[PDB]
């Protein structure tokens, strides 16, 4: 039938979840974000629109640093970027507070990518509206 | 409701004119066994703040995390981190005497006598004090434990009221630390021969200095001391 795109996460016949994808929609739609990795660490970079000569200049940093090793740049619903960093920095202090080693990028990477995927998993939750370029220094380079 | 394992003694502070010092020694006792010797109790929050700290240690390695992610946290989504909105000395101790309340308030002390010791954005002086009662105070001069009882008679003579406080200069002042300290190591039956000092000045930044110890101590006359009233040799 129809209508497979109205529930998050319900299959369509041929297998999407387009609730998820109407929401790369929405980040197709954000501003450019990109990352570079050099071979001693990452750097990220960013699109701020000038909507109007009434915003301050410099003043509306995007990018968000998780602990104090990791950095995040996303594309999309902003808002929606904040809530993963919150969420970030909780499982970064959760995971250092009992390893006491700070987050290995790896693992902070499942961390976010655990809990994004978790908003695909029920009709009582819409996904997230971002795409997120993170990343860092740890042991391993 | 606990009791103390391994602890830290005395921690003695005082304000010069320019800024305020602060030191303890290196010791974790365990009773009255001096157990671990390279303890520092000194914790540098940023610097412009020093958290000094005595007491039960577990409770002040906590105390201590408690403070990384502080730094950690007031850094998140601040552009002026290390500026306007970098962490002030007032704002570390209201936020651990708020905590320190709150745990006696639920019957679960952590352990500690703690003295706050840094220099504000505007080149104020700041020293105070909480314990795990969550009292809190502000004096020239500020020592926990067994210092309250010899350091402070010895720091008060340098700066006895407000009005010392500008005549006093770090010399003066980082004298009547040194002075203290060997007197505590004298009489504390608690207390370690090296210990560390911290001095915040509002010009100078934060000098930590680790490793010293208590020299020139004067035991020649132990030799004339024999017996305990009448025995002659």
């Amino acid at each position: 039938g129809t209508g497979y795109d109205l529930s998050n996460s319900v299959f369509s016949p041929d297998g999407r979840n387009f609730q998820v994808e109407y929401a790369v929609k929405a980040v197709e739609n954000g501003t450019t974000s990109i990352g570079i990795k050099c071979n001693d660490g990452v750097v990220f970079a960013v699109e701020k629109l000038i909507t109007s000569k009434l915003l301050v200049p410099q003043k509306n940093v995007k990018i968000q640093v998780v602990d104090r090793h990791i950095g995040c740049v996303y594309s999309g619903l902003i808002p929606d970027g904040r809530h993963l960093v919150n969420r970030g920095r909780e499982e970064a202090a959760s995971f250092k507070k009992l390893y006491k080693t700070p987050i290995p990028i790896p693992a902070f990477a499942d961390r976010l990518g655990q809990y994004v995927q978790a908003h695909t998993l029920y009709n009582s939750v819409r996904p997230f509206g971002v795409s997120t370029i993170f990343g860092g220094v740890d042991k391993n380079g | 409701t606990q009791q103390p394992i391994v602890t830290g003694t005395s921690v003695i502070s005082m304000k010069y004119d320019n800024g305020v010092i602060i030191a303890a020694d290196n010791l974790g006792s365990y009773g009255s066994l001096l157990r671990f010797n390279g303890v520092e109790r000194l914790i540098p929050v940023g610097d412009n703040t020093v958290v000094g700290i005595s007491g039960d240690i577990s409770d002040m390695q906590h105390i201590e995390r408690l403070l990384k992610d502080l730094v950690t946290e007031n850094a998140y989504d601040n552009p002026l981190a290390d500026a306007e909105e970098a962490l002030e000395p007032s704002y570390i101790f209201e936020y651990l005497a708020t905590v320190m309340y709150q745990r006696r308030s639920k019957m679960n002390p952590l352990w500690n006598a703690i003295i706050v010791a840094g220099v504000q954005s505007n080149g104020d002086q700041f020293l105070r004090y909480v314990n795990l009662l969550g009292v809190t105070y502000s004096s020239p001069t500020l020592a926990t434990g067994f210092g309250a009882h010899m350091a402070n008679p010895l720091l008060r003579k340098v700066v006895d009221r407000e009005s010392d406080i500008p005549k006093t200069t770090v010399q003066v002042a980082e004298e009547a630390i040194v002075n203290a300290m060997r007197v505590l190591y004298y009489r504390d039956a608690r207390s370690s021969r090296n210990f560390s000092l911290a001095i915040i000045d509002k010009n100078t930044g934060l000098t930590f200095k680790k490793n010293l110890q208590v020299e020139n101590m004067k035991w020649d006359f132990a030799k004339d001391i024999k017996g305990y009233g009448t025995q002659k040799i």
